[PDB]
RNA sequence: UGCUGAAAGCAUCUAAGCACGAAACUUGCCCCGAGAUGAGUUCUCCCUGACCCUUUAAGGGUCCUGAAGGAACGUUGAAGA
RNA sequence: CGAUGUCGGCUCAUCACAUCCUGGGGCUGAAGUAGGUCCCAAGGGUAUGGCUGUUCGCCAUUUAAAGUGGUACGCGAGCUGGGUUUAGAACGUCGUGAGACAGUUCGGUCCCUAUCUGCCGUGGGCGCUGGAGAACUGAGGGGGGCUGCUCCUAGUACGAGA
RNA sequence: GUGAAGAGGGAAACAACCCAGACCGCCAGCUAAGGUCCCAAAGUCAUGGUUAAGUGGGAAACGAUGUGGGAAGGCCCAGACAGCCAGGAUGUUGGCUUAGAAGCAGCCAUCAUUUAAAGAAAGCGUAAUAGCUCACUGGUCGAGUCGGCCUGCGCGGAAGA
């Protein structure tokens, strides 16, 4: 609510495009189309976005934040976009790219071979590093996971996938 | 074709000369132990100075029986009585050191390698 | 793929060059000639129709004369059906012979087992026997309870009772293909089929792996 | 994770412990010390 | 277990939206199965004479006809009380 | 109370789930191997023996496990008859006695040709709108659904090491 | 009081509860308890509200930003709430109870300075350091925010053949 009445600013590019309930975003990386709620109505004027709830729905303005937050996060998309970096961690632990493809050597029998959905690159800059880059904010979060997910952070020497970002407690093992 | 209550001969130098089985091996229900296949046993019978003795309790295998062995032909090898080799209980390696009477290639078990050396004739 | 309608003949063994014996069933299997062909437009459903054999004419009622007459082919000792994948084509009065098993490695067989009539619970359900002696009276292949007490005060249906045993449909799954020869009309699967000597059988490509 | 058909406590265990109504059920999360996680519930029947 | 995400400027797996997740469930395997009276489909085969009466209606009866097929009899079956 | 046969066994089972194994998951005072504790999960699977009438329990030895309970403490017009209530006999103890014990001990008759319902099989009849021979579609129903060890990956991750 | 010795209507079924006391006949009419979407006779009635749990249509101590109504209060453009930038200093490495101790366990007290504030501490952690963050205050934002009270309806608590 303090967030559905922040207008969102759509610079100088973007294009937006909106029947009804469908948005749609294009700009110089990508486009993104999102289907808002009913109980949100958007409006389009000056060069800016600005959302309201909509008469008759109960939880308009929660409604209407959520889509407020979503549309930012679209811009900044199709415009700036978005960078998740996650790093193994750990002896033989690996990865490279191959077209669309990240090739991960976690310590398994087999490799894993991990495919990409449309939209998010990828780049290792080193054996050790994933960077994702992509414009539905959603998507690289999904991906981003989905990677760490092959190893999660494990308690004792850290070693596994983790987000740069990542804080990873250690801890001691149980005396003898 | 042994079972609970089964009474073998022995085919070593352990001392033990007849010993009876009271449990069939691996798996639960399992009805009938073979050659090959490991039994628990009792020791029903014992020379004065061996290395095993009356009513001690160890594991022993099969290494020839009345109901003998097929073979992937059809052929069939059948002896004329049932005999087991003892095996320390945990180690499940022979006591004895020496071994009597024929086996079968079936025994070439990796672990019971030492029975078909000693062993003197392999069928 | 499809199948073939065969003849159990019996079984015999293969001997290995290297000293297996391997146990076959011998499955008879002349050309199935196709005499009906079934698709979507007019049956909602792909399949052919097959007969293989032949028939005594004075045995050949006029329906089923009509019926063979319209494939152009000679009556056979029956009539089977298999379903057709997409693709899979076939035309009125085309033969099919047994080297469509030419390159599949397991088959499924399907017969009407041996009849074995009425069969008591020991032999139809493996039911466990009573005592032999200590006292039973009349009581040793019997079934025993059959149920609780009042509470149901019924017997429940499935019931594993006894009653007919044998002369039915069973499929088995999985066999090895041992030999195929269309010269001869053979085909040679490893192990036990169900049925006697004579009866029709159903091979089809196994369904698993 | 512990039950619990009480929060008062299991919610103060710690400063980044939260509560929340996931489903229809409430949980103590807590994403840092995992250990202090607990729900209010058990499930349909 | 998670993504995105508000109500709640933060947080939040959930409220909208979205990725996963088990021998349980629905399938996939085998059997029965149209009395499925909701009695389904396909193919094939067989029947092409008149007359009377009443309460004239999906009426009753007579004469002549008697198919396809079904059964019957008989020789039987690794089918079977 | 003009009769609902009692314990235990044997046969045969069926359900709940407050789950024993197997499956999935959270925490762990989880290094690993292995454990502890909770959540989900009821598909299938879930010991032979020595002793006593035993159920139980102790013991022996297995197993992935030897689950807890409902079912007239499931199941005698299904079997047993070892325990427990007939009559015989004794011991101890009690009584003057006859006899008694809810103390022991030896012995000691277990029916029923299934009408109905239920269930397992198997036919007859009529129907499904002229009759008939087949082959089908598949609404629905049933069955199945257990797991061990070893090999590799690897003596690798982990670990001072074992 | 009812059954008993009492039928009829309701309560699904249900002597003893609710309505109500059957001389007989009727293809008339009003009612009671209790009912009016269908089975099933009568409102898919009007009107103003709650509830989203199929609560309604089983159950407690206790739990919780579920939601409705009410009356108060605290803080706040001298800039509050959250968020984010900052700092969190010196007597003092704190003397001292036990073998370390530097708030670093336990008992004792709980003083003090530089300031914008900064506890002889808040609790993770510990060979001593520690190297974290916060309590409290300066900045940024910019208008609300906090949690007690009377109360309505709901949530979890809630497993069986
Ligand atoms: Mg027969
Ligand atoms: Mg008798
Ligand atoms: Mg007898
Ligand atoms: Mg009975
Ligand atoms: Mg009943
Ligand atoms: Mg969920
Ligand atoms: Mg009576
Ligand atoms: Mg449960
Ligand atoms: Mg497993
Ligand atoms: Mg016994
Ligand atoms: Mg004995
Ligand atoms: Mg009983
Ligand atoms: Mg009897
Ligand atoms: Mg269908
Ligand atoms: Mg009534
Ligand atoms: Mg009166
Ligand atoms: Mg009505
Ligand atoms: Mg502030």
């Amino acid at each position: 609510s303090r967030v559905a009445k922040a207008p969102v600013v759509v610079p100088a590019g973007v294009d937006v495009k909106i029947n009804g309930q469908v948005i749609t975003i294009k700009g110089k990386n990508g486009e993104l189309t999102r289907t808002l709620n009913d109980a949100v109505e958007v409006k389009h004027a000056d060069n800016t976005l600005t959302f309201g709830p909509r008469d008759g729905y109960a939880d308009g303005w929660a409604q209407a934040g959520t889509a407020r937050a979503l549309l930012n996060s679209m811009v900044i998309g199709v415009t700036e976009g978005f960078t998740k970096k996650l790093q193994l961690v750990g002896v033989g632990y690996r990865a490279a790219v191959k077209g669309n493809v990240i090739n991960l050597s976690l310590g398994f029998s087999h490799p894993v071979d991990h495919q990409l959905p449309a939209g998010i690159t990828a780049e290792c800059p080193t054996q050790t590093e994933i960077v994702l880059k992509g414009a539905d904010k959603q998507v690289i979060g999904q991906v981003a996971a989905d990677l760490r997910a092959y190893r999660r952070p494990e308690p004792y020497k850290g070693k596994g996938v983790r987000y740069a970002d990542e804080v990873v407690r250690t801890k001691e093992a149980k005396k003898k | 074709m042994i079972q609970e209550q089964t009474m073998l001969n022995v085919a070593d130098n352990s001392g033990a000369r007849r010993v009876m089985c009271i449990k069939v091996l691996g798996g639960s229900h399992r009805r009938y132990a073979g050659v090959g296949d490991i039994i628990k046993i009792t020791i029903k019978e014992a020379i004065p100075r061996g290395k095993v003795k009356k009513g001690d309790v160890l594991k022993a295998v099969v290494v020839r029986t009345k109901k003998g062995v097929r073979r992937p032909d059809g052929s069939v090898i059948r002896f004329d009585g049932n005999a087991c080799v003892l095996l320390n209980n945990n180690s499940e390696q022979p006591i004895g050191t020496r071994i009597f009477g024929p086996v079968t290639r079936e025994l070439r078990s990796e672990k019971f390698m030492k029975i078909i050396s000693l062993a003197p004739e392999v069928l | 793929m499809i199948g073939l309608v065969g003849k159990k003949v019996g079984m015999t063994r293969i001997f290995t060059e290297d000293g297996v014996s391997i146990p076959v069933t011998v499955i008879e299997v002349e050309a199935n000639r196709v005499t009906q062909v079934k698709d979507l437009a007019n049956d909602g459903y792909r399949a052919i129709q097959v007969t293989t054999g032949a028939k005594k004419a004075n045995r050949v009622t006029k329906p089923e004369a009509g019926h063979f007459a319209k494939a152009g082919v000679e009556a056979g000792r029956g009539l089977w059906e298999f379903r057709l994948a997409e693709g899979e084509e076939f035309t009125v009065g085309q033969s099919i012979s047994v080297e469509l098993f030419a390159d599949v490695k397991k088959v499924d067989v399907t017969g009407t087992s041996k009849g074995k009539g009425f069969a008591g619970t020991v032999k139809r359900w493996n039911f466990r026997t009573q005592d032999a002696t200590h006292g039973n009276s009349l009581s040793h292949r019997v079934p025993g309870s059959i149920g609780q007490n009042q509470t149901p005060g019924k017997v429940f249906k499935g019931k594993k009772m006894a009653g007919q045993m044998g002369n039915e449909r069973v499929t088995v799954q999985s066999l090895d293909v041992v030999r195929v020869d269309a010269e001869r009309n053979l085909l040679l699967v490893k192990g036990a089929v169900p049925g006697a000597t004579g009866s029709d059988l159903i091979v089809k490509p196994a369904v698993k792996a | 994770m512990k039950v619990l058909n009480s929060l008062r406590t299991a919610k103060e265990r710690h400063p980044d412990c939260q509560i929340v109504k996931r489903k229809g059920r409430l949980y103590v999360i807590c994403k840092s010390n995992p250990r202090f996680k607990a729900v209010q519930g058990r499930k349909k029947k």
